[PDB]
Protein backbone atom coordinates (compact mmCIF):
# COMPACT_ATOMS: atom_id res chain seq x y z
CA UNK A 1 0.00 0.00 0.00
CA UNK A 2 1.89 2.98 -0.85
CA UNK A 3 1.35 6.32 0.91
CA UNK A 4 -1.41 9.09 0.20
CA UNK A 5 -0.36 12.10 -2.68
CA UNK A 6 0.42 15.31 -0.85
CA UNK A 7 0.06 19.59 -2.51
CA UNK A 8 1.42 22.05 -0.37
CA UNK A 9 3.49 25.01 0.17
CA UNK A 10 6.25 24.35 2.58
CA UNK A 11 8.57 27.76 3.46
CA UNK A 12 7.92 29.37 -0.11
CA UNK A 13 8.37 26.44 -1.98
CA UNK A 14 5.89 23.91 -3.75
CA UNK A 15 5.96 20.42 -2.49
CA UNK A 16 4.37 17.82 -3.72
CA UNK A 17 4.01 14.12 -3.69
CA UNK A 18 2.49 10.79 -5.95
CA UNK A 19 2.32 7.03 -6.44
CA UNK A 20 3.89 6.23 -9.51
CA UNK A 21 6.71 3.14 -6.36
CA UNK A 22 6.50 6.91 -5.32
CA UNK A 23 7.67 10.71 -7.05
CA UNK A 24 8.19 13.97 -5.32
CA UNK A 25 8.78 17.36 -6.34
CA UNK A 26 10.15 20.85 -5.17
CA UNK A 27 8.92 23.36 -7.53
CA UNK A 28 8.09 21.07 -9.91
CA UNK A 29 11.91 19.56 -10.43
CA UNK A 30 11.84 16.00 -9.16
CA UNK A 31 13.45 14.67 -5.69
CA UNK A 32 14.93 10.98 -5.42
CA UNK A 33 12.69 9.69 -2.34
CA UNK A 34 13.20 5.88 -1.16
CA UNK A 35 11.43 3.99 1.16
CA UNK A 36 12.69 1.85 4.00
CA UNK A 37 11.99 -1.75 5.22
CA UNK A 38 10.64 -0.15 8.54
CA UNK A 39 8.58 2.11 6.64
CA UNK A 40 10.19 5.28 7.17
CA UNK A 41 11.68 7.19 4.52
CA UNK A 42 14.52 9.53 2.69
CA UNK A 43 15.68 11.57 -0.15
CA UNK A 44 18.87 12.08 -1.81
CA UNK A 45 19.88 15.73 0.07
CA UNK A 46 18.78 13.74 3.54
CA UNK A 47 20.12 9.91 2.45
CA UNK A 48 21.30 8.94 6.19
CA UNK A 49 18.58 10.24 7.82
CA UNK A 50 15.03 8.44 8.33
CA UNK A 51 11.89 10.45 8.30
CA UNK A 52 8.59 8.47 8.43
CA UNK A 53 6.76 9.76 5.42
CA UNK A 54 7.42 11.28 1.72
CA UNK A 55 6.37 14.44 3.18
CA UNK A 56 8.60 14.58 5.98
CA UNK A 57 11.47 13.78 3.59
CA UNK A 58 10.04 16.67 1.05
CA UNK A 59 10.50 19.15 3.87
CA UNK A 60 13.54 17.75 5.43
CA UNK A 61 14.72 18.77 1.29
CA UNK A 62 13.36 22.55 1.29
CA UNK A 63 14.60 22.52 5.22
CA UNK A 64 17.98 21.63 3.33
CA UNK A 65 18.06 23.42 -0.11
CA UNK A 66 17.75 26.99 2.07
CA UNK A 67 15.67 28.46 -0.79
CA UNK A 68 18.30 27.13 -3.67
CA UNK A 69 16.66 25.83 -6.28
CA UNK A 70 16.36 21.51 -6.81
CA UNK A 71 18.73 20.06 -9.89
CA UNK A 72 17.58 17.19 -11.70
CA UNK B 1 50.62 0.99 2.58
CA UNK B 2 50.35 1.84 6.02
CA UNK B 3 46.34 4.03 7.28
CA UNK B 4 46.82 6.28 9.81
CA UNK B 5 45.23 8.12 12.24
CA UNK B 6 44.45 11.73 10.83
CA UNK B 7 45.13 12.93 14.43
CA UNK B 8 48.71 11.35 13.78
CA UNK B 9 49.73 13.09 10.56
CA UNK B 10 52.45 15.16 10.71
CA UNK B 11 51.99 18.89 8.57
CA UNK B 12 54.13 17.52 5.95
CA UNK B 13 51.62 14.61 5.24
CA UNK B 14 48.82 16.73 5.61
CA UNK B 15 50.43 19.11 3.00
CA UNK B 16 51.00 16.40 0.08
CA UNK B 17 47.24 14.54 0.59
CA UNK B 18 45.57 17.87 0.95
CA UNK B 19 47.75 18.80 -2.51
CA UNK B 20 46.99 15.21 -4.33
CA UNK B 21 42.82 15.64 -3.37
CA UNK B 22 43.13 18.85 -5.23
CA UNK B 23 44.90 18.03 -8.03
CA UNK B 24 42.56 14.79 -8.55
CA UNK B 25 40.07 17.85 -8.82
CA UNK B 26 41.40 19.87 -10.84
CA UNK B 27 41.79 16.79 -13.37
CA UNK B 28 38.63 16.20 -13.34
CA UNK B 29 38.75 12.61 -11.96
CA UNK B 30 37.69 13.43 -8.62
CA UNK B 31 34.36 14.31 -9.76
CA UNK B 32 33.54 10.84 -11.05
CA UNK B 33 33.71 9.31 -7.94
CA UNK B 34 31.39 11.38 -6.17
CA UNK B 35 28.84 10.61 -9.09
CA UNK B 36 29.58 6.44 -8.76
CA UNK B 37 28.46 6.70 -4.91
CA UNK B 38 25.21 8.92 -5.61
CA UNK B 39 24.33 6.55 -8.93
CA UNK B 40 24.82 3.47 -6.07
CA UNK B 41 22.76 5.37 -3.41
CA UNK B 42 20.17 6.19 -5.22
CA UNK B 43 19.66 2.41 -6.96
CA UNK B 44 20.62 0.11 -3.32
CA UNK B 45 17.35 -0.85 -2.27
CA UNK B 46 16.11 -2.44 0.94
CA UNK B 47 13.40 -4.50 -2.08
CA UNK B 48 15.39 -4.92 -4.48
CA UNK B 49 19.05 -4.97 -5.90
CA UNK B 50 21.59 -3.52 -3.19
CA UNK B 51 25.34 -3.52 -3.59
CA UNK B 52 26.43 -0.76 -1.81
CA UNK B 53 24.19 0.03 1.36
CA UNK B 54 22.07 -1.09 2.66
CA UNK B 55 23.23 -4.66 2.76
CA UNK B 56 25.94 -6.79 3.58
CA UNK B 57 28.33 -5.85 0.60
CA UNK B 58 28.30 -2.24 2.01
CA UNK B 59 31.37 -2.77 3.61
CA UNK B 60 33.75 -4.72 0.74
CA UNK B 61 32.00 -2.09 -1.57
CA UNK B 62 33.06 0.93 0.80
CA UNK B 63 36.45 -0.67 0.55
CA UNK B 64 36.91 -1.19 -2.92
CA UNK B 65 35.58 2.25 -3.45
CA UNK B 66 38.32 4.16 -0.74
CA UNK B 67 41.16 1.28 -2.51
CA UNK B 68 40.57 3.05 -6.05
CA UNK B 69 40.14 6.49 -4.44
CA UNK B 70 43.58 6.00 -2.91
CA UNK B 71 45.13 4.72 -5.76
CA UNK B 72 44.01 7.59 -7.77
CA UNK B 73 45.60 9.15 -5.38
CA UNK B 74 48.85 7.78 -5.79
CA UNK B 75 49.42 7.78 -8.81
CA UNK B 76 50.01 11.93 -7.98
CA UNK B 77 51.83 11.19 -5.26
CA UNK B 78 53.12 8.11 -4.05
CA UNK B 79 53.81 8.54 -0.56
CA UNK B 80 49.99 9.81 0.29
CA UNK B 81 47.71 7.32 1.64
CA UNK B 82 44.51 7.50 3.02
CA UNK B 83 44.27 8.64 6.92
CA UNK B 84 41.21 7.64 9.15
CA UNK B 85 38.79 9.94 11.41
CA UNK B 86 38.14 7.54 14.43
CA UNK B 87 35.16 9.95 15.52
CA UNK B 88 35.17 8.07 18.82
CA UNK B 89 38.17 10.18 20.05
CA UNK B 90 38.11 13.05 18.09
CA UNK B 91 34.40 14.36 18.40
CA UNK B 92 34.65 18.01 19.02
CA UNK B 93 34.67 20.62 16.43
CA UNK B 94 37.83 21.46 17.72
CA UNK B 95 39.92 18.36 16.93
CA UNK B 96 42.89 18.79 14.63
CA UNK B 97 41.10 17.47 11.38
CA UNK B 98 38.95 20.57 11.18
CA UNK B 99 42.11 23.20 11.35
CA UNK B 100 42.55 25.14 8.47
CA UNK B 101 45.72 23.59 7.40
CA UNK B 102 43.75 20.52 7.04
CA UNK B 103 39.98 20.17 6.41
CA UNK B 104 38.49 23.30 7.26
CA UNK B 105 35.96 23.79 9.74
CA UNK B 106 32.52 24.08 10.33
CA UNK B 107 29.89 26.35 7.90
CA UNK B 108 28.70 29.48 8.90
CA UNK B 109 25.13 29.86 10.09
CA UNK B 110 23.61 31.86 7.51
CA UNK B 111 23.92 29.11 4.50
CA UNK B 112 26.45 26.70 5.74
CA UNK B 113 29.40 27.47 3.38
CA UNK B 114 32.63 26.50 5.12
CA UNK B 115 35.21 29.70 5.14
CA UNK B 116 38.54 28.55 5.77
CA UNK B 117 40.59 25.47 4.77
CA UNK B 118 41.98 24.32 1.64
CA UNK B 119 38.83 23.31 0.15
CA UNK B 120 36.72 26.83 1.69
CA UNK B 121 34.97 27.86 -2.18
CA UNK B 122 36.84 30.68 -2.25
CA UNK B 123 40.27 29.54 -3.31
CA UNK B 124 38.79 28.61 -6.27
CA UNK B 125 40.11 25.20 -5.81
CA UNK B 126 37.21 23.36 -4.48
CA UNK B 127 34.14 23.66 -7.27
CA UNK B 128 30.96 21.45 -6.19
CA UNK B 129 30.06 20.01 -9.57
CA UNK B 130 28.44 16.85 -9.13
CA UNK B 131 25.24 17.50 -7.17
CA UNK B 132 21.52 18.23 -6.71
CA UNK B 133 21.11 20.76 -4.19
CA UNK B 134 22.21 23.60 -6.74
CA UNK B 135 24.44 25.74 -5.27
CA UNK B 136 28.68 25.21 -5.83
CA UNK B 137 30.33 25.75 -2.43
CA UNK B 138 31.12 23.39 0.16
CA UNK B 139 28.37 23.03 3.18
CA UNK B 140 28.95 21.77 6.27
CA UNK B 141 27.42 21.94 9.55
CA UNK B 142 29.04 20.39 12.36
CA UNK B 143 26.78 18.85 15.13
CA UNK B 144 24.16 20.71 13.91
CA UNK B 145 21.57 18.14 12.58
CA UNK B 146 22.66 16.04 15.56
CA UNK B 147 24.01 16.45 18.95
CA UNK B 148 26.75 13.76 19.61
CA UNK B 149 29.36 11.49 17.31
CA UNK B 150 29.30 7.93 18.85
CA UNK B 151 31.19 6.82 21.29
CA UNK B 152 34.10 4.30 22.07
CA UNK B 153 31.19 2.71 24.24
CA UNK B 154 28.59 2.26 21.54
CA UNK B 155 30.88 1.25 19.12
CA UNK B 156 32.13 -1.26 21.66
CA UNK B 157 29.04 -2.44 21.73
CA UNK B 158 28.34 -2.85 17.39
CA UNK B 159 32.17 -4.52 17.79
CA UNK B 160 30.66 -7.18 20.48
CA UNK B 161 27.59 -8.32 17.74
CA UNK B 162 28.64 -11.98 16.27
CA UNK B 163 26.88 -12.33 13.48
CA UNK B 164 28.22 -10.47 10.57
CA UNK B 165 24.93 -9.91 8.78
CA UNK B 166 21.45 -11.77 9.49
CA UNK B 167 18.56 -12.07 7.23
CA UNK B 168 16.53 -9.92 5.26
CA UNK B 169 20.17 -8.94 4.73
CA UNK B 170 18.89 -5.15 4.10
CA UNK B 171 18.34 -2.11 6.80
CA UNK B 172 16.06 -4.09 8.81
CA UNK B 173 18.61 -6.45 9.32
CA UNK B 174 19.91 -7.34 13.40
CA UNK B 175 24.03 -7.81 13.22
CA UNK B 176 26.91 -6.06 12.96
CA UNK B 177 26.92 -5.08 9.34
CA UNK B 178 23.46 -2.97 9.69
CA UNK B 179 24.66 -1.78 13.20
CA UNK B 180 27.75 -0.41 12.18
CA UNK B 181 25.62 0.79 8.95
CA UNK B 182 23.57 2.57 11.32
CA UNK B 183 20.37 1.80 10.44
CA UNK B 184 19.47 0.18 13.62
CA UNK B 185 20.73 0.62 17.35
CA UNK B 186 23.01 3.56 18.81
CA UNK B 187 23.49 3.76 15.02
CA UNK B 188 27.36 4.67 14.20
CA UNK B 189 28.26 5.07 10.38
CA UNK B 190 24.83 7.36 9.53
CA UNK B 191 24.74 9.33 12.90
CA UNK B 192 28.08 10.69 11.59
CA UNK B 193 26.94 11.80 7.74
CA UNK B 194 24.22 13.61 9.47
CA UNK B 195 26.24 15.27 12.33
CA UNK B 196 28.70 16.72 9.73
CA UNK B 197 25.71 17.98 7.25
CA UNK B 198 25.96 20.07 4.60
CA UNK B 199 27.39 17.66 1.13
CA UNK B 200 28.07 14.83 3.90
CA UNK B 201 24.52 14.70 4.74
CA UNK B 202 23.09 13.77 0.68
CA UNK B 203 24.00 11.12 -2.05
CA UNK B 204 26.69 13.22 -2.91
CA UNK B 205 29.27 12.81 0.36
CA UNK B 206 31.73 12.45 -1.50
CA UNK B 207 31.95 16.19 -2.18
CA UNK B 208 33.53 16.08 1.42
CA UNK B 209 37.22 14.73 1.63
CA UNK B 210 36.11 14.38 5.34
CA UNK B 211 33.82 11.49 3.56
CA UNK B 212 37.01 9.15 2.40
CA UNK B 213 38.45 10.07 6.15
CA UNK B 214 35.25 9.02 7.65
CA UNK B 215 34.18 5.49 5.70
CA UNK B 216 37.96 4.77 6.23
CA UNK B 217 37.66 4.60 10.01
CA UNK B 218 34.11 2.43 9.29
CA UNK B 219 37.06 0.39 7.34
CA UNK B 220 39.05 -0.45 10.54
CA UNK B 221 35.84 -1.23 12.48
CA UNK B 222 35.27 -4.05 10.22
CA UNK B 223 38.67 -4.99 10.90
CA UNK B 224 38.73 -4.65 14.39
CA UNK B 225 35.88 -6.94 14.50
CA UNK B 226 37.02 -9.46 12.99
CA UNK B 227 39.86 -9.35 15.35
CA UNK B 228 36.63 -9.80 17.83
CA UNK B 229 35.06 -12.56 16.14
CA UNK B 230 37.98 -14.98 14.09
CA UNK B 231 34.95 -17.56 14.18
CA UNK B 232 32.35 -15.09 12.31
CA UNK B 233 32.54 -14.60 8.73
CA UNK B 234 30.98 -12.61 5.90
CA UNK B 235 27.10 -13.92 5.13
CA UNK B 236 25.39 -15.04 3.17
CA UNK B 237 27.53 -17.50 1.74
CA UNK B 238 25.38 -18.66 -1.27
CA UNK B 239 22.10 -18.15 -4.10
CA UNK B 240 20.78 -14.84 -2.07
CA UNK B 241 18.47 -13.14 -4.83
CA UNK B 242 19.14 -9.38 -4.58
CA UNK B 243 22.23 -9.68 -2.10
CA UNK B 244 26.07 -10.11 -3.38
CA UNK B 245 26.86 -13.58 -1.51
CA UNK B 246 30.53 -14.10 -0.91
CA UNK B 247 32.01 -15.40 -3.88
CA UNK B 248 29.29 -13.12 -5.89
CA UNK B 249 31.07 -10.63 -8.43
CA UNK B 250 30.66 -6.89 -7.17
CA UNK B 251 29.16 -3.84 -9.27
CA UNK B 252 30.23 -1.87 -10.68
CA UNK B 253 34.06 -3.22 -11.04
CA UNK B 254 32.65 -6.89 -11.30
CA UNK B 255 36.04 -8.60 -11.08
CA UNK B 256 35.94 -8.18 -7.80
CA UNK B 257 33.96 -10.17 -4.42
CA UNK B 258 33.54 -9.99 -1.18
CA UNK B 259 36.09 -12.76 -0.59
CA UNK B 260 38.48 -11.17 -2.34
CA UNK B 261 38.30 -7.91 -0.17
CA UNK B 262 38.26 -9.58 3.47
CA UNK B 263 41.36 -9.86 4.42
CA UNK B 264 42.69 -5.72 4.09
CA UNK B 265 46.60 -6.60 4.66
CA UNK B 266 47.01 -7.51 1.19
CA UNK B 267 46.48 -4.10 0.06
CA UNK B 268 47.19 -2.19 3.39
CA UNK B 269 47.57 -2.16 6.80
CA UNK B 270 46.63 0.25 9.65
CA UNK B 271 48.90 2.24 12.33
CA UNK B 272 47.26 0.52 14.92
CA UNK B 273 44.75 -2.42 14.71
O1 LIG C 1 27.77 5.56 2.74
O2 LIG C 1 28.14 6.86 2.12
CU1 LIG D 1 28.17 5.32 0.91
CU1 LIG E 1 15.09 5.71 -8.08
CU1 LIG F 1 20.33 -3.60 17.97
CU1 LIG G 1 28.71 6.50 4.13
Amino acid sequence: AAPESFDEVYKGRRIQGRPAGYEVFVDGVQLHVMRNADGSWISVVSHYDPVPTPRAAARAAVDELQGAPLLP
Amino acid sequence: TVRKNQATLTADEKRRFVAAVLELKRSGRYDEFVRTHNEFIMSDTDSGERTGHRSPSFLPWHRRFLLDFEQALQSVDSSVTLPYWDWSADRTVRASLWAPDFLGGTGRSTDGRVMDGPFAASTGNWPINVRVDSRTYLRRSLGGSVAELPTRAEVESVLAISAYDLPPYNSASEGFRNHLEGWRGVNLHNRVHVWVGGQMATGVSPNDPVFWLHHAYVDKLWAEWQRRHPDSAYVPTGGTPDVVDLNETMKPWNTVRPADLLDHTAYYTFDAL
